[PDB]
RNA sequence: GAAACUGCGAAUGGCUCAUUAAAUCAGUUAUCGUUUAUUUGAUAGUUCCUUUACUACAUGGUAUAACUGUGGUAAUUCUAGAGCUAAUACAUGCUAAUCUCGACCCUUUGGAAGAGAUGUAUUUAUUAGAAAUGUCUUCGGACUCUUUGAUG
């Protein structure tokens, strides 16, 4: 308590407990440096992310949720044509707080919002409402990796968002008070 | 102007397009990327009519044209951008024709009405035979027997064609200028089709 | 050219990673060193080159193809934490420990299992005795 | 009771070539 | 310790080796197939034993029994699939008709020398084992290697070979090199 | 010996686990747990040598020490735990519930299973007693002791155990057409329905199976299984359905 | 995190075939003839009982190592005297409950005046361990009786 873990130990493997992990966790995503599957793209973000995601994945959520949503991803014109049922289907998901299948869902939403910015707007308020709940249902079941892709899909979409947030940048602060 | 949202404008005209053309649009998306999915999408067989069949038959000086292959531009879903190798064959339909005469030739078919065009050819002969007599050495740029088989590259850069020669000579598509040439280094590697 | 072709594909959340049976097909060529494999797998699955491994590359009698077996991470901090030291050594990522052979830690056990204590105070009596 | 249905393979070869 | 590896002897010495008929006929018989000594003629001899020994026994037990249909119609599947036996000969009683230059006529040194990619049955075996010969797509330095029905006519020569269209060999090349210089 | 052994030769190990007489010299040794050694898997051999999701032994440990493995509901991070019959083993992360179930070969298959079935389990009633302060209980093969029983459940009988709250939900008894699995002898991991239960006092007492398919034989009762009602059985039977 | 105490292991592993002629050993039985570290599953509210003159918001050295310091022997994985200090070592020792009936009211989601009962462990002795075919009722149900289990 008094002293942290300054000095590390030989051993490979060490507990750490869940407030260890959150002390030493900080939300700033321009600063990890490791590749990001997003960054190539052969049709759009989400469909890049998302193949990879069906691949590592295989939490009976995801899937099932890939599988409504498979056929609609294909390409960017068919995205923006059902962007409507594909937000709702990841705010659906999201909302079932199962943590073996937040981790691609939340990316997803983040990418979600980089392949159409501006027309995301429409759903900023329902995202940031969906994470506030999220943040706050993940208090109960303690994971530090919960709290890292909530936050880090908050942050991606700031950053995507940029320009039109910052016009009205007391309107998302209002969203983040609580 | 991140290249996301240009991909996002090209989606967004294309998208217009197709409302201006029409449900229908659901539709038509999912035909788009059909061909993924390896079946059947296409069912026109009852809609052809095969009797108002416009028929026409074009001379050759070429003796024994033995193949052909067309090839046609296509809209990329991924990048909306077409197949043409430039700007100038922006739509421009194009066949290549080979022969037992050692000559390869390439026809506009664009306008459907007109019968094809010639636009430019290259001959073989007596003067590619290839002096070394080994297989590794036969990499002379024209062929020297029988032209069997001819096919054109998706992309529209290339045209490629095998013979009896033993070889697999690449061509440029506007100018049919040789680039490479791949032998098939086995004697009796006689190129029969290619795909 | 040189071909690879990744089979038998087993996602493995237990351990974070994709296991698989790699083929190169190498006409006209020796064999592919194992950098240029995790380069390349790396580029193809999307992941750092740190998190792909490479090992057990054996070349079919005759040349011209070889088959090995192929780790893909799904971090490369997963990586560190679940791949062999020794294959870590191998890639760099962690640096070889540095220590004497196994006779000399052994016969340092004994002489350090001899002496009782610290042994500061036969160091002062030994002292005091001669 | 049915047994659980078998999930078709998530993951799929891949290809490339290079020099 | 670790389990033991099994091993057995492929070949067996004949009951009177000095009787004269038998060595005039390992001597035609190596004549023909190019034989580097008496151990190759002893194993063809012995695994043909070892065939006509269970071949036999099956022939002993009646007509439908379990064993004899299982194991006959194994037998006679193998002995078809490396060519020895002919479809329309599938009965164990051909199987006891068998002989030793069948067997030897499927080796891979007289199947290159019968194509016609060598001259003759020696310089079958010095083609092969210099890898000049592949059955398909894999490169075959083995003389005894005994060729199925499907691979006879894949036998070829291999990629790699100066002959099947590589660089020419190393003495081909320094005589040109000398040449030119 | 002057003590338990704690080392197994391969060749000495059992046979269906189905190891590599060449890759090395000892096999893993279960340890002490619900199941006899012969008649056991232990956690090392299903992860490696038959899911394959591991590819050594310390890769199964490191698996294990990440608390991804649940058996019968509880997280086990022995390397040797000693998995056996009608054990259900869980992997949250592959979204996997396996049930230990012997084919018709008579190795343990790599069977799949609902969240549902694998929500319970069953177990032989080898033994009913009352313990102190005369609270009766069941001993099932499995080594579960679960006090209060139904008065009706006997010795041979099978007990629907839930494994979240380790009750008896139902029960089915020993009688003459219901559906058993064989666990022992050459006719392990075959299924039938029984005919009749051949009774010597002071031996062991035989017990005649019939198959589907009109066959017949006979087996000692230690290596009956109760499974439930003939064409009705109460759990998921592997492919081929124990036939031949 | 050296050292030391404590806990566990060291009774497994490996090697050899001296002794051994119903012995070992092979197959096959039994423990209703007995021990069993460990794993796994269950399992223990005893409310009260005069010096309450009372620690449980937690007791002692009835105690030492490591450590400081003074020494013996030619010599060892030898150790003496003195001084210290810990425990999951050693030795002590506690803190307004539950369950039967239930009169009387009240007629139920009922309240309870009151009559009663109270761990384990070892040793011995003893003991247990085997024509209600009616009546009414709302047609349901109620009225009297049952009361250990297993193995051959
Ligand atoms: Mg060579
Ligand atoms: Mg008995
Ligand atoms: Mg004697
Ligand atoms: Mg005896
Ligand atoms: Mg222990
Ligand atoms: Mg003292």
């Amino acid at each position: 308590a008094k002293q942290r873990q300054t000095t590390k130990s030989s051993k490979r493997y060490r507990y750490s407990s869940f407030k260890a992990r959150i002390d030493d966790l900080k939300i700033e995503p321009a600063r990890n440096l490791e590749k990001r599957v997003h960054d190539y793209v052969e049709s759009s973000h989400f469909l890049a992310s998302f193949d990879q995601w069906k691949e590592i994945n295989l939490s009976a959520k995801f899937t099932e949720f890939a599988a409504e949503i498979e056929h609609d991803v294909q390409t960017l014109p068919q995205i923006l044509y059902h962007d409507k049922k594909i937000f709702n289907s990841l705010v659906s998901f999201i909302n079932f707080h199962d943590e073996f299948s937040l981790q691609p869902l939340l990316d997803l939403l983040a990418q979600f919002c980089h392949d159409l910015g501006p027309d995301f707007l429409k759903f900023y308020e329902e995202a940031i409402k969906t994470l506030i709940n999220l943040l706050d249902a993940a208090i109960e079941f303690e994971s530090s990796n919960v709290f890292e892709w909530g936050f880090n899909c908050l942050a991606y979409i700031f950053k995507y968002l940029s320009k039109f947030l910052v016009k009205k940048l007391v309107l998302t602060c209002d969203l983040l008070i609580p | 102007e991140n290249p996301a949202d240009k991909r996002r404008r090209l989606a967004k005209q294309y998208l217009e397009n197709l409302k201006s053309e029409a449900d229908i649009i659901a539709s038509r998306l999912k035909e788009d990327v059909a061909e993924q999915q390896g079946r059947v999408f296409r069912y026109f067989g009852d809609k052809l009519l095969i009797s108002e069949a416009k028929q026409s038959f074009t001379r050759v000086g070429e003796n024994n044209l033995t193949c052909i292959s067309c090839f046609q531009p296509v809209l990329n879903k991924y990048t909306f951008e077409e197949s043409s190798n430039g700007d100038k064959n922006k739509g421009r339909l194009f066949a290549y024709t080979v022969s037992k005469d050692l000559q390869l030739t390439k026809y506009d078919i664009t306008d459907f009405s007109k019968r094809p065009k010639k636009l430019k050819y290259a001959k073989g002969g007596a003067k590619y035979i290839p002096t070394s007599k080994h297989e590794y050495e036969n990499t002379t740029e024209g062929h020297y027997d029988e032209i069997l088989t001819v096919a054109a590259s998706p992309d529209g850069k290339y045209v490629v064609t095998g013979g009896r020669d033993r070889k697999l000579i690449v061509w440029s598509t506007e100018s049919l200028s040789p680039v490479k040439v791949i032998p098939t280094k086995d004697r009796r590697g006689e190129v029969l089709s290619l795909a | 050219a040189v071909t690879i072709r990744t089979r038998k594909v087993i996602s493995n959340p237990l351990l974070a990673r994709k296991q698989f049976v790699v083929d190169v097909l190498h006409p006209n060529r020796a064999n592919v060193s194992k950098d240029e494999l995790r380069e390349k797998l790396a580029e193809v699955y999307k992941a750092e080159k740190d998190a792909v491994s490479v090992f057990g590359f054996r070349t079919q009698f005759g040349g011209g193809k070889s088959v090995g077996f192929g780790l893909v991470y799904n971090s490369v901090a997963e990586a560190k934490k679940f791949e062999p030291t020794y294959r870590l050594v191998r890639y760099g990522l962690a640096e070889k420990v540095e220590k004497a052979s196994r006779q000399q830690r052994k016969q340092k056990k004994n002489r350090d299992k001899k002496i009782f204590g610290t042994g500061k105070r036969l160091a002062k009596k030994v002292a005091r005795r001669n | 009771p049915r047994a659980a249905k078998k999930r078709r393979p998530a993951a799929k070869g891949k290809n490339l070539s290079f020099k | 310790p670790r389990a033991p590896r099994t091993y057995s002897k492929t070949y067996s010495t004949p009951k009177r080796p000095y009787e004269s008929s038998r060595l005039d006929a390992e001597l035609k018989l190596a004549g023909e197939f190019g034989l580097k000594n008496k151990k190759e003629i002893y194993r063809i001899s012995f695994q043909l034993s070892k065939i006509r020994r269970a071949a036999r026994d099956l022939l002993t037990r009646d007509e439908k029994d379990p064993k004899r249909l299982f194991e006959g119609n194994a037998l006679i599947r193998r002995l078809v699939r490396v060519g020895v036996l002919s479809e329309d000969k599938k009965k164990l009683d051909y199987v006891l008709a068998l002989k030793v230059e069948d067997f030897l006529e499927r080796r891979l040194q007289t199947q290159v020398y019968k194509l016609g990619l060598a001259k003759s049955v020696h310089h079958a075996r010095v083609l092969i084992t210099q890898r000049h010969i592949a059955v398909g797509k894999q490169i075959v330095n083995i003389p005894s290697f005994m060729v199925r029905l499907d691979s006879e006519k894949h036998i070829d020569f291999a990629p790699t070979s100066p002959f099947g269209g590589a660089r020419p060999g190393r003495v081909a090349r320094r005589n040109a090199a000398r040449k030119a210089e | 010996a002057r003590g338990p052994k704690k080392h197994l030769k391969r060749l000495a190990a059992p046979h269906h686990w189905l190891l590599d007489k060449l890759s090395g010299c000892y096999a893993p040794r279960p340890s002490a747990g619900p199941h006899k050694l012969r008649e056991s898997l232990p956690l090392i051999v299903f992860l490696r040598n038959r899911l394959k999701y591991a590819l050594n032994g310390r890769e199964v440990k490191a698996i294990l020490m990440q608390r991804h493995v649940k058996v019968d509901g509880k997280v086990r991070t022995d390397t040797t735990y000693p998995a056996g019959f009608m054990d259900v083993i869980t992997l949250d992360a592959t979204n996997e519930n396996f049930r230990l179930v012997y084919d018709v070969k008579g190795r343990f298959a790599v069977h799949r299973i609902t969240d549902e079935e694998a929500s319970y389990k069953l177990g032989k009633v080898k033994k009913v007693q009352l313990g102190k302060k005369g609270v009766p209980y069941v001993v099932t093969h499995d080594g579960r002791t679960i006090r209060y029983p139904d008065p009706n459940i006997k010795v041979n009988d099978t007990v629907k155990i839930d494994l979240a709250s380790g009750k008896i939900t139902d029960f089915i008894k020993f009688d003459a057409g219901k559906l058993v699995y064989v666990t022992g002898g050459r006719n392990l991991g075959r299924i039938g329905t029984i005919v009749h239960k051949e009774r010597h006092d002071g031996g062991f007492d035989l017990v005649h199976i019939k198959d589907s398919l009109d066959n017949t034989f006979v087996t000692r009762l230690n290596n009956v299984f109760v499974i439930g009602e003939q064409g009705k059985p109460y759990i998921s039977l592997p492919k081929g359905k124990g036939i031949k």
